[PDB]
RNA sequence: GCGAGAGACCGAUAGCGAACAAGUACAGUGAUGGAAAGAUGAAAAGAACUUUGAAAAGAGAGUGAAAAAGUACGUGAAAUUGUUGAAAGGGAAGGGCUUGAGAUCAGACUUGGUACCGGGCCAG
RNA sequence: GCCUAGACCGAGGACUGCGGUUUUUACCUAGGAUGUUGGCAUAAUGAUCUUAAGUCGCCCGUCUUGAAACACGGACCAAGGAGUCUAACGUCUAUGCGAGUGUUUGGGUGUAAAACCCGUACGCGUAAUGAAAGUGAACGAAGGUGGGGGCCCAUUAGGGUGCACCAUCGACCGAUCCUGAUGUGUUCGGAUGGAUUUGAGUAAGAGCAUAGCUGUUGGGACCCGAAAGAUGGUGAACUAUGCCUG
RNA sequence: GGCGAAAGACUAAUCGAACCAUCUAGUAGCUGGUUCCUGCCGAAGUUUCCCUCAGGAUAGCAGAAGCUCGUAUCAGUUUUAU
RNA sequence: UUGCUUAAUUGAACGUGGACAAUUGAAUGAAGAGCUUUUAGUGGGCCAUUUUUGGUAAGCAGAACUGGCGAUGCGGGAUGA
RNA sequence: AGCGUGCUACUUAUACUUCACCGUGAUUGCUGUUUUGACGCUUUCACGAGUAGGCAGGCGUGGAGGUCAGUGACGAAGCCUUUGCUGUAAAGCUGGGUCGAACGGCCUCUAGUGCAGAUCUUGGUGGUAGUAGCAAAUAUUCAAAUGAGAACUUUGAAGACUGA
């Protein structure tokens, strides 16, 4: 017998591959298991651990934040790595002359990194130029901007999204919500 | 399909996953909403509050053609400008030759003010628009025309 | 039925070298040369011979003697065997040439081996004599009686 | 209703109640209720003839690729039953573990090497 | 320190290590068993079946605090036999495109219910808030402070830049309360500045679509089960009562 | 509805409301059942509300999926002080 | 710094700049810490020591802390949650 | 061989110690030799009870797309069998017998997909068991004929009964 101080066979609750079944994606984490088990940049584990992550867990990048981010001080050469997808952004007045790595680029993304005379690269093509991702900077999207995101933590006084289908005037605005109809909470 | 259900799992198990004490019945506690102010108040005012009584006045006969009004915000205004001529209407456009963006010809009710517009003249076409956005067109010499 | 791939080689792998380098037998302080035997198995239990010579197969060279017993110059194993109290001096009995290529593997006796049991048995027997009742005690088998506690008892 | 073409459907306790002389046989005064039941063989070639028996049948024979296909008919499971062989048995039987006994199965003298070399198994 | 009696085990499979003896880039008991001998291969050896012996072993399923129960179902066997499909949804995951997204109502086309092609609308998203009339999101590098992986400069220590995310003080939009300028259809307008207030908001978009498991609601709704209630019909060949004729 | 010298009797072995088909797979907080293997984790009979007391919702206890980090600051324990 | 506070140059709160660096200010331990979503079953309990109420008492009824049984075999108490 | 007490040895749990093997969780390393397996190989350590329940990896069934230019009348499928083999297991493969027309492996798709129970449904079959029983209504007998066969048919002869 044993008096266990914690619970037994427990898994690290990380995830260790991808569960995509897309054989590039996994090209590019054989790739970058190779980086990170040889060369102790930070970097590269950090790349490595990103390609597993879920859909949710890679919310899109903006050229509007990389563009901001590109706006630091001593950060206008950097190279600006996304893992997952650049998105464009029309609300941008104007962008720079720029490295992007990512992992998908849209049509738009695309088009206005070439046009400012920018460079739209994949992953394979920054370890090749950046094995130890000198002089990179990694950007990640807004986590919690998505709409699931507002129902999370739902209670009295907790001021969250209540889930609904529809919404108006009849729709959840009466007792409860109201000091005219009984309580608000 | 029918294969990854945990249907099959529970083959030869007694009580399919549903406990033997309390026995997966037809309708415990009601059917539907039944009961939301009684025995599931518990659940209605902790994750629906408001959901009993009656605000504000009824409308008979709404139409909803009469409130149809799309709002865009001036950052996204010059998308609506043609895409070939964009470039060129940034560096020519002066008070004797500014683009017109006829909204409501692009399906726009309403002008609003979120953002900032490049510093270039624009003729701006609306039914509508909000007091900060005709100043901030203004101020970048352009104006706001009405139309109906 | 599941096919056999590519990686299932095989190569045979060669061993570890062993560290087990064999170091001689030492044997019971009571086996000394000349010493009574009791043969407790094989063909002659209960015989009662004499030790002559530790071969180098780890073996123990004894005979009856062949004149007195019937069981001629052969390999006993030390494990299966009494040694006892009584010593016969063989210190004069010629065992030089006996050793384990003698008794190798080639019914009817070589002659060699008969001339050699007469040459041994004559030394053996010059000196038994000395000793009263020690003869008839080599020409007597041994056997337990009622009552023989063998962990009580002195051979 | 009439005429057609199809299916990731069912395959005789399924699919319509009905694949068959099925809304039949049968029940109820009546309104109504309502089954079971598909397959010898390519071809009856469905066993002439002899013999025992009152006969049904049996035994020979014969046909057939097959009678281990004989209109009790494709295959022909289990419950249950007969015979034969082996075994066990003092108020149940059955089970696990272990070994003995009896039976069965299996292996290296290898795909062995040229009388020797060398190997397999059990043991000191 | 030394001598001495037994038992069980032999995992691994070129070398690589630490030590030891030093006689020496050698040897060792030092990163896990070898040497030798006999017998057998018409066989000891192993495995299963039956049976004997020793020892232990109550009848499963179920409800239950508690079942071997003097609690319930079960004589036996075969075949059938119970969480499904759909509408609309929550989370999570995969995929395509992405401020958009969805061809399939329809049209074109066809090797004809397929595959292939097309677009206007529409849906959802891109703006919220108020009962409503209505109004509607940058003071500032889209702000300040404390953390923050990674990157950069260094040289351990140190400095810089710091996306996601977190705590905190502000700023912007709608509702509420107050203030109340220039002006006027003189009762409207609402500049401007305040308020321990309030919103499912802003503050460099994240969504749409298809599919899958799980969870939810309506449906026969996991399967079988009432006593009842309703609609429309059939019976006085039994029997109850009146009548007619025997 | 009938019929009843009245028993709730009789009305085709059916009567304190016949028989037949349909609505209808009527509803059941109740009883019974609920079909392959191995592996890992692993409860509750407690709180609040309910014409609630053989039932639900709610919190707790449990599983799964992970995510952000990598020794930060944590503990069914002691010590010192209060 | 402030529109708060003081008679005040007094304070209050939050700061700039400078000083203290591994004994960063008790022990022991630490299959690491923190965060989130989602959903199952359950919502009849019972027993033992100690504390304890009603009752003559009860294998009775009702509370407290803990450990158990339920959900668990195994060795012992012949037998037994 | 009782009671109180002291002592020495000894007995044996699924506990403890060391070792083997299985699984789970972690952990070392692995690309100019990574080389056709990197969802792989490899070093090391700890751990293993479980109802209700959750999840994971697998086994088996009907049908569908693809493939094995797969099996098969020189015997498919089914069935019977101390012929054996593999797997912890669900199960898979094989020897012999029976048999007569189709069927399987692999990658996927799909569902009316797995039974010991439900006083389950339908069909079939036992023990009970050659057992309970075949006893109301007065009652039968001899001979002949027929016939393979006569308590039970026919005829004759009797004895009876119903008793208008
Ligand atoms: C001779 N008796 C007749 C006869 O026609 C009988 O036929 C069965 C026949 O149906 C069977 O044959 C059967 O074949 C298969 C299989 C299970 O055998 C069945 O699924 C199928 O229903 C049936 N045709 C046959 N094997 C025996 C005859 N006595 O069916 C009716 C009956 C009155 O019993
Ligand atoms: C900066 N503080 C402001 C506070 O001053 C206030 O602003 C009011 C604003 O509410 C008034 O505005 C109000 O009334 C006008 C109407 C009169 O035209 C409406 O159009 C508007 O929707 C309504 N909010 C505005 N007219 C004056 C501001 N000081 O609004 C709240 C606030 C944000 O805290
Ligand atoms: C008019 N007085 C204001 C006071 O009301 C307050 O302003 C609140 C502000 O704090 C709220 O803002 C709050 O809530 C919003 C959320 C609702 O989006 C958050 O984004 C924000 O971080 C939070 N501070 C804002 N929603 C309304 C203002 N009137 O801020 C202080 C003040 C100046 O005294
Ligand atoms: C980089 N600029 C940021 C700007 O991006 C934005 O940041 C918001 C931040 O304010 C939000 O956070 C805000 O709202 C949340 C919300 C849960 O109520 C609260 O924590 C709180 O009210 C407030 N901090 C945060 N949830 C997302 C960031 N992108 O807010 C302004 C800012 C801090 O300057
Ligand atoms: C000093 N106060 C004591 C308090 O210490 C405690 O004493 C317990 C005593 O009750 C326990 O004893 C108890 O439990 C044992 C057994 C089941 O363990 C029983 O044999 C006994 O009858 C029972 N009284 C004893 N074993 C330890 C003391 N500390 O409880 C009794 C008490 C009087 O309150």
């Amino acid at each position: 017998g044993r008096d266990h101080t914690s619970k037994q066979h427990v898994r690290s609750g990380h995830r260790t591959a991808p569960k995509s079944d897309n054989v590039y994606l996994q090209l590019l984490v054989k790739l970058y298991s190779f980086l990170a088990r040889r060369t102790d940049a930070p970097f590269n584990k950090v790349i490595l651990k990103s390609l597993f992550l879920s859909k949710i867990n890679r919310p899109p990048v903006s050229v509007s934040r990389i563009s901001r981010a590109l706006k630091q001080k001593g950060a206008a050469e950097k190279t600006i790595v996304v893992v997952g997808t650049v998105t464009d952004d029309n609300r941008l007045l104007e962008f720079p002359k720029a490295t992007i790595a990512a992992l998908r680029f849209t049509a738009g993304a695309k088009d206005r990194i070439l046009k400012n005379g920018g460079e739209a690269i994949t992953l394979d093509q920054l370890a090749l130029r950046a094995p130890k991702g000198q002089n990179t900077l990694i950007v990640r999207g807004p986590r919690n901007s998505r709409e699931a995101v507002r129902h999370f933590g739902f209670g009295p006084h907790k001021g969250k999204a209540p889930r609904i289908l529809s919404k108006g005037r009849k729709f959840e605005r009466a007792r409860g919500r109201r000091r005219s109809r009984g309580f608000k909470v | 399909p029918t294969r990854l259900t945990k249907t099959r799992k529970h083959r030869g198990n007694v009580s399919a996953g549903k406990g033997r004490i309390g026995k997966h019945r037809k309708h415990p506690g009601g059917r539907g909403k039944a009961g939301g102010q009684h025995h599931h108040r518990t659940n209605l005012d902790k994750y629906h509050p408001g959901y009993f009584g009656k605000v504000g006045m009824r409308y008979f006969h709404k139409q909803q053609n009469h409130f149809w009004r799309p709002e865009i915000n001036l950052d996204k205004l010059w998308t609506l400008v043609d895409s070939e001529k964009k470039d060129e209407y940034l560096s020519k456009s002066s008070a004797s030759a500014a683009p017109v963006i006829d909204t409501l010809a692009h399906g726009y009710g309403k002008v609003l003010g979120k953002g900032r517009l490049p510093e270039v003249p624009v003729i701006v076409k609306a039914r509508f628009v909000s007091k900060l956005a005709e100043e901030k067109i203004r101020a970048v010499g352009g104006v706001v025309e009405l139309v109906a | 039925q599941v096919a056999p791939k590519w990686y299932q080689s095989e190569d045979v792998p060669a061993p570890k070298q062993t560290r087990k380098t064999a170091r001689p037998q030492k044997l019971r302080a009571s086996l000394v040369p000349g010493t009574v035997l009791i043969l407790l198995a094989g063909r002659f239990r209960g015989k009662r011979v004499v030790y002559l010579k530790n071969l180098e197969d780890n073996t123990l060279l004894v005979s009856g003697p062949f004149k007195v017993n019937g069981v001629p110059l052969r390999r006993v194993n030390a494990r299966y065997v009494i040694a006892t109290s009584t010593k016969v001096n063989v210190s004069g009995v010629d065992v030089s040439k006996f050793n384990v290529e003698y008794f190798a593997r080639e019914k009817e006796i070589k002659a060699e081996r008969v001339a050699d049991q007469k040459s041994v048995d004559a030394a053996l027997l010059s000196e038994i004599k000395k000793t009263p009742l020690l003869k008839q005690y080599l020409a007597a088998s041994f056997s337990l009686k009622n009552g023989d506690r063998p962990h009580l008892l002195k051979f």
